[PDB]
């Protein structure tokens, strides 16, 4: 029984391995798709003897450059416990450091910091079995690692948020061991030692204070007392005030006292990140700009500049606390749809191309991020406009409070007439005279609205795809010179918002008034419908694909950051491919591309819906 | 307060519940209901009490003293509470809220907890009571009109639309029929099997009513039976006739100038005595007293700042 | 020789050039001969001309600039748009 | 720092006094001049500087024509701004000359930007006039912003006629299509005209239509023509061909012409080059297709010598095509 099927399996399952190898030589670049089926088939079902056998065959015969498209799967396997498939992604991953080492050494340089132990062994391997042709680039990799690691999150934010949530952990949640636990690795930051200017000024600043709590914390742990905690706390507490008073003062950095050895660098081998392609010259770092520009964010993501060997500049975002391996995961799925956009003669006529920036993750929790040049997120789009006609910013939610101080406390018919008064007695028709204004001529503005309705359209059906959340006016941005619609966050997705208790969104994707009137005066019925209609033609057709890449998505314990996690990853799954087949309203029935893009668009843009959201999640807007 | 025979109440975003009578127009007494806004107001069957639904919890005013506190207070409920009911004898209290529970709850006792609780799939939004009083008719937001026995738990439920939400519920009160209406502002009907203790409650479904386009959230029969009383979010009233459900009946406060159009929807209503007068609520800061035969203006309740929301209306002589 | 259409896939510009002599000179035989080889060389698919080829910063700031700001900025654009062609020497003098 | 120079508003209102050009020369010369008192007039400064090499460059002046007239009607007083306001009415009204047109086009636009706001033409800030008139001189993209400002102060049954051909003409069949889709949600007691559908290329349904029209009322013109463009269209040669035969030896001249311009095509469809020289004979010389139809007859008659000839007056006619789009 077993046994038998497991044969079946093998004996339908050879073949498949061998005519996709074939066919991803023969296509030579568009063979994404295939390389993921592979893959599939080689995480899956490598582990026995005969497709083991097949696999290296193919690796053999196949073009080393193919496998450059999925470094990200082959390294989130880097530890995988079956030996033989381990051993030949080793091999793979070797060869790979061998020819193009630049594509792999940032993804592996973030699987040495792995705190898994399996991962660390294994990717200090591989680092070890290219040093001995690309040393210096190892070398500068890593130092590049630890030295934006440490520019990226200062011991400043590292201890506001470490004081914060210990604080919550003791006042709100009373567990000693939650906070004792957080406090250690953060004291072993010192004990360690400064390392850089900025670094020794907190110690001689704070770190006295520290260690005087920590000695507290100590006599805590031998006593058990609350005086001791109590004055370890308040010593916490007087820190935290200095501190918190400090950081907004830190509206810049400088990278003479924050890091010496990253301006001290220069003419590097080392690629700039995400811009590695070996049919293009490597473009080399030769520089890093001492100033950084810090947002003022909640999560303080720094600004970055680098220069390329080329004679071009380039920006970044260097953000800490978000895993953006998700966010290198999502953007890969944007390339394989624009892939398959460009395949399909329809969509390739249109420009559907979904705009997607590079993301490097250099660690579990700290990453950077592609800055894109002219985008204005849109949330600072409309409050320009306003500002520039002096309307009050949130005069619709001013209108909303008027009629209904305690909306939030509204039931949903309530908040249904509140909200559609709301709607109504303002114009609503920011975002169309803001583009107009903005273009130069009408000859432009045609151009730019088209690309605009066009992109907002297949990132918005692409993201009910993947399930987007928290859509937020702070989340989509509008590129200057093109007009198309770019999102730069996807920290929640596959419907995650819309099971949140605080603020359930309940609805597929962004489609509020605003962007709708910022169409053409038909907005939703021409441009944005038909584009829908041929995204999900396009995506449907090749739904494999994208499962295949969502598969990789959910067996990976991103989107839960074991059995409760596999089923959450098998619903999640099975309602992604609702979507792609058309279950996912009627899951008894199956709906036609026109008949599902229609129901999106109606629970996108019904009110019911809408009035649900967050406040600041602008729905009004 | 009770000194007039006829008493009327109203509530609205202000936080403050207001007193009336009826054929004056006369405000009585205002009232502080603070910390949420106002969504059901009932008055007992002894008239001596009245209850007004907030969020998370219901607030209790007296009726023979003038300018108490809340008398009682109810609490416990994770989210907001927008029904309300009571037995005849004014001893058990029955409420549903959007956190998807329907709670029973002892009026003459200090059980502060609820005596039992029903559970559905989706929130829960205003209940009404079988005239025999064993048996409660609840609609949600997914659209599906629960009917359930407090006696015997004896549960049915009915969807007659697909994934709608119903927002309304009412029996009339000699049991024979019961009506709803939603968000689609379809009306739907069904006739009872003339059971008091037979306890199944056999429902037969009735022709669907298109009374209005825009969100149709009210339901109310007459004390006679004789008259189905509807609002709806086009700031309209419709009121069907019970024996041949047949419409000749409207009750609009449109203004007529398209710009000054999307006022406020009609929120509430109650029949008289007889059937002949209705008293409607209306978001445009107002409640109004008119004659159901004629259907025009007779008194309006003015003096709230912000948007009413629900009416409490009793006839006695 | 029938080296058609890759002449534009080779040299984008080719097909940009071509159409800018019909907006620059104004010999009717030259312009003839162009439409010639346009014709030639085939009505390129302009999806396939767009994949070969791969003021507007005045107006966007205008719409901030005030008016007295304004006119001395593009006075300086246009001018020094001339003054860069390096084929226009007795314009240039008058531009310095 | 240096003060406004003061305008000279008479010499304004003279440059603008186009009540006597009348041939493209006239109208390029006008603009010329007209570009150049406006440097000239100007307040600003810098423009009067940029003057000289203006005249001694003309696309100087072509450049700065705008920023010279915002400086100029800035300078203005309201009445003598209504008479520049009538003025410059007049020359859009005068003639459609691709040029001076599209500069008047160009400097209304840019004034829409400005925080004066557009110029205050005789009702409706020159939205109708200005559509008109772009659309026109196939600029199709002022064309089209202009219908929407007309859309947006209400929409009509006629304003979603022009809007699908300002579209359609602007290649974009697919917001087309939303137009259809959104007159028939909000205007659908309106039967659909046989040219919508026409326009659209759904060239099955305006079949249809103009066949019932047909059925209700023959010898139409416009209806005739519409049908007959639909079975082009369609590839239909032999029903093409067919209308054409009856209607040729029943239609007038001029409509006969037009009419022919296509039952050429349609005789290249079945191949009867008698009929194919009776149709270009009836379409005029100096016409492109009707040169390139004398072209293809000449070359069945194997006379390569006008051939040749049609060929070069019909590159002519496509050089100007070209210099236009
Ligand atoms: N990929 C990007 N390309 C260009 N600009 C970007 C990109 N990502 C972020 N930005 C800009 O940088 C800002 C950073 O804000 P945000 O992206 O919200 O950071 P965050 O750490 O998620 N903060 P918040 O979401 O407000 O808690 C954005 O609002 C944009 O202005």
């Amino acid at each position: 029984v077993t046994e038998d099927l497991s044969k079946t399996l093998l004996m339908y399952t050879v073949p498949a391995v061998q005519g996709f190898f074939r066919s991803i030589s023969l296509s030579r670049g568009n063979n994404l798709q295939d390389t993921l089926r592979v893959l599939t088939l080689w995480f899956d079902y490598g582990h026995w003897p005969d497709v083991n056998e097949a696999l290296v065959e193919g690796v053999k015969a196949i073009q080393i450059d193919t496998w450059l498209q999925v470094i990200p799967q082959l390294i989130a396997r880097i530890d995988t416990p079956r030996p033989l498939v381990g051993r030949l992604i080793h091999q793979l991953l070797t060869d790979i450091g061998r020819y193009h080492p630049q594509a792999l050494i940032y993804p592996l340089t973030v699987a040495s910091k792995s705190t898994t132990t399996a991962r660390h062994n294994a990717a200090n391997k591989i680092l070890k079995n290219m040093c001995e042709h690309s040393n210096t680039l190892v070398q500068q990799a890593m130092m590049v690692s630890e030295e934006l690691i440490r520019v990226a999150i200062l011991w400043h934010e590292m201890w506001h948020e470490g004081l914060e949530e210990a604080s919550r952990l003791y006042f709100g949640e009373r567990n000693v061991k939650g906070m004792f636990e957080v406090l250690e690795p953060l004291h072993a930051m010192m004990e360690r030692g400064p390392q850089t200017l900025k670094e020794t000024s907190f110690n001689q600043a704070y770190g006295r204070d520290l260690m005087e709590a920590q000695e507290w914390c100590r006599k805590y742990m031998k006593s058990g007392n609350v005086k001791d905690l109590t004055q370890a706390w308040d010593l916490y507490y007087h820190v935290f005030r200095r501190i918190s008073k400090q950081l907004p003062q830190l509206t810049s950095l400088e990278l003479q006292y924050v890091s010496p050895k990253l301006l001290m660098c220069r003419d590097l081998e080392l690629a700039v990140p995400g811009t590695y392609d070996p049919n293009q010259p490597i473009i080399r770092i030769q520089s890093i700009a001492p100033s950084l520009q810090v947002i003022t964010s909640k999560q303080r993501p720094r600004k970055l500049t680098l220069m390329g060997s080329n004679g071009h500049e380039f920006v970044f975002l260097l953000k800490g606390h978000e895993d953006l391996r998700q966010d290198e995961r999502v953007m890969q799925l944007f390339g394989l749809v624009n892939t398959l956009l460009a395949n399909d003669p329809t969509s390739l006529r249109k420009n559907l191309s979904i705009q997607r920036y590079a993301v490097i993750p250099l660690s579990t929790n700290s990453g950077l991020i592609g800055w894109v040049p002219h985008c204005d997120t849109l949330h600072a789009l409309i409050r320009d406009y306003r500002e520039k006609k002096k309307i009050l910013l949130n005069i619709e939610h001013r209108i909303m409070l008027r009629m209904a101080p305690d909306y939030d406390h509204l039931t949903l018919m309530q908040k249904v007439e509140v909200f559609e008064h709301a709607v109504n007695n303002t114009a609503g028709d920011d975002l169309a005279k803001l583009l107009w204004l903005k273009s130069p001529s009408s000859e432009v503005w045609f151009d730019r609205r088209t690309n605009y309705t066009r992109s907002l359209a297949v990132m918005s059906m692409v993201g009910y795809i993947l399930g987007l959340g928290d859509r937020h006016p702070s989340n989509l941005m509008l590129d200057r010179l093109s007009g198309k619609i770019l999102h730069i966050d996807f920290g929640d997705c596959f419907e995650v918002a819309m099971t949140r208790e605080k603020f359930p969104e309940k609805i597929p994707f962004r489609l509020t008034r605003m962007l709708t009137n910022a169409m053409e005066v038909t907005g939703l019925d021409g441009n944005y419908r038909i584009t829908c209609h041929t995204v999900m033609e396009v995506l449907r057709e090749h739904k494999d694909s994208v499962m295949a890449v969502l598969e990789a998505f959910v067996y990976d314990p991103l989107l839960n950051w074991p059995e409760a996690l596999n089923k959450k990853a098998i619903q999640i799954i099975n309602r992604v491919r609702d979507k792609l087949t058309g279950r996912d309203f009627s899951h008894d029935d199956t709906l036609d591309v026109p008949t599902q893009v229609e129901l999106l668009i109606k629970q996108a843009t019904s009110h019911e819906n809408l009035c649900q959201c967050y406040i600041g999640w602008c729905p009004f807007w | 307060v009770g000194s007039d025979p006829v008493i009327l109440a109203t509530a609205g975003y202000d936080h403050t519940v207001r007193f009336w009578q009826a054929h004056s127009g006369i405000c009585t007494r205002t009232v502080q209901h603070q910390d949420s806004q106002v969504n059901a107001l009932e008055v007992t069957p002894d008239r001596s009490m009245i209850a007004a639904a907030g969020y998370q919890h219901i607030r209790m005013y007296d009726l023979n003293s003038n300018n108490p506190n809340p008398i009682i207070s109810y609490d416990g409920v994770n989210k907001n509470i927008a029904s309300v009911g009571f037995h005849e004898d004014g001893r058990w209290m029955y409420t549903g809220g959007e956190d998807c529970t329907a709670r029973i709850w002892d009026l003459r006792s200090r059980n502060l907890q609820c005596q039992r609780i029903f559970q559905v799939n989706a929130p829960i939004n205003c209940v009404c009571l079988h005239p025999n009083q064993a048996e409660l008719i609840v609609g949600d937001q997914s659209g599906a009109i629960h009917i359930w026995d407090l006696k015997t738990d004896h549960n049915e439920q009915l969807i007659p639309e697909p994934e709608v939400s119903i927002t309304s519920a009412h029996i009339d009160p000699d049991a024979s029929y019961m009506a709803a209406v939603n968000s689609t502002g379809n009306c739907y009907v069904w006739n009872l099997t003339g059971g008091i203790g037979d306890e199944v409650t056999q429902l037969i479904p009735k022709t669907k009513i298109p009374a209005h386009t825009r969100y149709a959230l009210q339901c109310r029969f007459s004390p006679d039976s004789t008259l189905l009383a509807t609002c709806s979010a086009d700031q309209t009233c419709k009121i069907w006739r019970t024996s041949n459900f047949s419409l000749m009946t409207e009750l609009s406060i449109k203004s007529g100038n398209p710009g000054e159009s999307s006022r406020g929807w009609m929120w509430g209503c109650a029949f008289s005595g007889d059937s002949q007068y209705i008293v409607t609520a209306s978001s445009d800061n107002l409640a109004r007293l008119w004659c159901v035969e004629t259907g025009e203006i007779k008194r309006e309740y003015g003096g709230h700042q912000k948007a009413v929301v629900c009416l409490a209306f009793n006839d006695s002589v | 020789t029938g080296y058609v259409v890759e002449p534009y896939r080779k040299y984008p510009t080719l097909l940009e050039v071509l159409l800018n002599f019909l907006k620059t000179e104004q010999n009717q035989g030259t312009r003839r001969e162009a439409i010639r080889v346009l014709g030639l060389l085939g009505a390129l698919d302009p999806y396939k001309h767009k994949v070969n080829i791969g003021t507007s910063e005045m107006l966007v700031n205008m719409g901030n600039l005030p008016l007295d700001e304004f006119y001395p900025a593009v006075s300086m654009v246009a001018l020094m748009r001339i003054f860069r062609d390096q084929s226009l020497s007795h314009h240039h003098t008058m531009v310095v | 720092p240096m003060k406004k120079l003061h305008v000279s508003t008479i010499n304004l209102q003279k440059a603008w006094g186009a009540a006597r050009r009348v041939s493209k020369d006239d109208w390029l010369e006008w603009l010329r001049r007209l570009s150049l008192e406006l440097l000239k007039d100007s307040s600003s400064p810098s423009l009067r500087s940029c003057w000289a090499l203006a005249q001694a460059y003309n696309p100087m002046a072509r450049d700065l024509f705008n920023a010279a007239f915002v400086s100029c009607w800035s300078e203005l007083n309201e009445d003598q701004q209504d008479e520049l306001i009538r003025s410059i009415e007049l020359a859009l009204t005068s003639q459609d000359i691709a040029e001076v047109t599209q500069t008047l086009l160009n400097l209304a636009e840019f004034m829409e930007h400005s925080d004066k706001g557009p110029l205050p033409l005789r009702d409706d800030n020159g939205i109708v006039l200005l559509g008109e008139r772009a659309a026109k001189c196939r600029a199709y993209a002022k064309a089209l912003h202009y219908k929407e400002l007309e859309f947006q102060k209400g929409p009509t049954p006629a304003i979603l006629e022009s809007l699908i051909s300002i579209n359609n003409k602007l290649q974009q069949p697919e917001a087309a299509a939303g137009v259809l889709e959104y007159a028939m949600k909000h205007f659908g007691e309106l039967e659909i005209q046989a040219t919508w559908y026409e326009k659209l290329h759904e060239w099955e349904d305006a079949l249809v239509a103009y066949d019932k029209k047909m059925d209700t009322n023959k010898d139409d013109p416009e209806l005739m023509l519409g049908r007959m463009r639909c079975l082009e269209a369609l590839g239909e040669w032999g029903q093409l061909h067919q209308q054409c035969c009856e209607k040729w030896t029943l239609v007038n001249d001029e409509t006969q012409a037009k009419m022919a311009r296509m039952a050429a095509a349609a005789a290249w469809g079945l191949g009867q080059w008698d009929s194919m020289e009776e149709y270009t004979c009836m379409i005029p010389r100096d016409t492109h297709d009707g040169a390139f139809y004398r072209a293809v007859l000449a070359l069945h008659q194997d006379l390569f010598s006008l051939a040749q000839q049609c060929i070069d007056k019909a590159r002519d006619l496509l050089d100007a095509e070209l210099t236009a789009m």
